[PDB]
């Protein structure tokens, strides 16, 4: 029995001996490997779930219903029909705006994070060997930066001016780089100016509310469809925003008659 | 702390962090002091388990093991 | 001793740490 | 350099191992 | 700071401790 | 990354020589031990 204790326990005094030299053994290692490094997710494992857009707050809609032969497309029967799963529940994205909201839930490719782990990254190759980590590179951090795209709004809304789109488009660069354009280039560069500023033009023209402007709505819409998806200016339903219209007159008739006669009851 | 911010909506999000944002703290802790800190402590810390186990080894032994041409001169004679 | 004294100054956090880990082994022993 | 270092770890990492077990063995000697 | 998660995984994390 | 890669590399050079020098040190006594446990029987008579 004493021996016993005594043998086993000068065993484990040198089984940490071993134990400890295995963990510095494996921490050497420890700092010369890295996360293997991707193209679509920069080794990051993770990009924004495209399919509902980072929001996650995605539209469902029922496509088609197999009805029963005798009954009517109600509401109620379509219900049921979801609980038996005999309707196809599809998703539709939030990035599609539509007339009627529909029920906004979870996204499932990404179960409501908002991104998509890089799946073309796999388990026996997340892990690099080289020791690029310890020294910090230049390329990283320019890599880092070249997905920043350095964002140009502030001066393209601030483009939209004669005097201003001439300074900024060729007095500068004819100065600062010291060389003077051909007139084929000065003026390719015009015409591409004003071809341009169609859609910026018919946005101010359709805001106006002028009578008929409908019709300009419509050629917005027919002009660029990716940017007309998502102007606000651009009414989805028109009957909708033209009785709300009739009606926000008649209301603040209303509300007129009330402020008017509740000066004629203190005297 | 969040988790995973993918990739890209960063351009995104800081134009409306910048926004709101009245104070950002930035952390500078660079890699090869950390990595230094890591052999040195771990060299140190195992030190300190290894010699906690021997000085109960060694108080536990010492308590409780004391209670335990051949044929010349043999012819004549 | 005091080259001891210095390497226990020097990582004084990670001590703490480890006692603080033995401490509490202990008494889930205990 | 790293392979360099890699090399004399496994070096060290195998002469580590022989000379405890050694030691294990003939301090059971006595 | 970059901790090792099972089956190879590489997590970097705030300064330290 | 040198400086980074050091300290492991000579802590672990420390444990190894660290050894060697006790594994020798216990050879040479557990050595010089037997062979006087066998001088004690077999040589010349002894005290
Ligand atoms: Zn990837
Ligand atoms: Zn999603």
């Amino acid at each position: 029995i004493p021996e016993f204790i005594s043998k086993i326990s000068y065993l484990s005094v040198f089984a940490v001996a071993t134990l400890g030299t295995y963990d510095i053994a494996l921490d050497l290692g420890k700092k010369v490997i890295c996360q293997r490094d991707c193209k679509t997710c920069n080794g990051w494992q993770a990009l924004r779930c495209t399919m509902c857009k980072g929001t996650g707050s995605v539209h469902y809609q029922i496509k088609d219903y197999n009805l029963r032969s005798g009954e009517k497309p109600t509401a109620d029967c379509v219900a049921d029909a979801i609980v038996e799963n005999r309707a196809e529940l599809v998703h539709l994205p939030s990035s599609f705006n539509h007339s009627a909201p529909l029920p906004s839930k979870d996204c499932p490719t990404c179960d409501g994070t908002g991104a998509m782990s890089c799946t073309e990254c796999k388990n026996k190759l997340q892990v690099r060997i080289s020791a690029d980590d310890i020294m910090e590179p230049p390329w990283k951090a320019y890599n880092v930066l070249k997905k920043m795209d350095y964002p140009y709004e502030h001066i393209v809304h601030s483009m939209k001016d004669p005097s201003i789109a001439n300074f900024w488009l060729i007095t500068l660069p004819q100065i600062v780089g010291g060389f003077d354009y051909d007139e084929d280039v000065k003026k390719k560069i015009w015409w591409q100016y004003e071809e341009s500023m169609r859609y910026d033009q018919l946005r101010d023209l359709v805001a106006k509310r002028n009578p008929g402007w409908e019709y300009l709505q419509d050629a917005l819409v027919s002009i660029d469809p990716v940017r007309a998806r998502e102007d606000p200016v651009i009414v989805k339903n028109v009957p909708y925003y033209k009785a709300k219209k009739s009606l926000e007159a008649e209301s603040q008739k209303k509300a007129q008659k009330g402020s008017r006669q509740r000066k004629w009851w203190f005297f | 702390i969040v988790d995973r911010m993918p990739i890209d909506g960063w351009n995104d999000v800081w134009k409306k962090l910048h926004q709101q944002i009245v104070n950002v703290e930035v952390f500078n802790v660079d890699v090869v002091p950390a990595e230094v800190y890591t052999t040195v402590a771990t060299f140190v810390v195992w030190s300190m388990r290894l010699a906690l186990f021997v000085s109960l080894y060694v108080w536990i032994d010492s308590i409780t093991r004391p209670i335990y041409l051949g044929s010349l001169g043999k012819s004549r004679a | 001793w005091f080259v001891a004294l210095g390497f226990l100054v020097y990582a004084w956090r990670a001590v703490l740490f480890e006692l603080s880990n033995w401490r509490k082994a202990a008494f889930a022993i205990l | 350099l790293l392979l360099v270092a890699g090399y004399i770890v496994r070096t060290h990492l195998l002469f580590v191992s022989r000379a405890y077990s050694e030691l294990q063995t003939e301090f059971e000697k006595i | 700071l970059t901790v090792l998660i099972k089956r190879g995984i590489l997590i970097l994390i705030h300064k330290k401790a | 990354v040198f400086i980074a890669l050091l300290p492991g590399i000579l802590i672990l050079w420390f444990i190894r020589e660290s050894a060697m020098l006790l594994l020798i040190t216990s050879k040479r006594f557990l050595y010089k031990k037997y062979n006087q446990l066998f001088d004690m029987a077999y040589a010349e008579n002894f005290i």
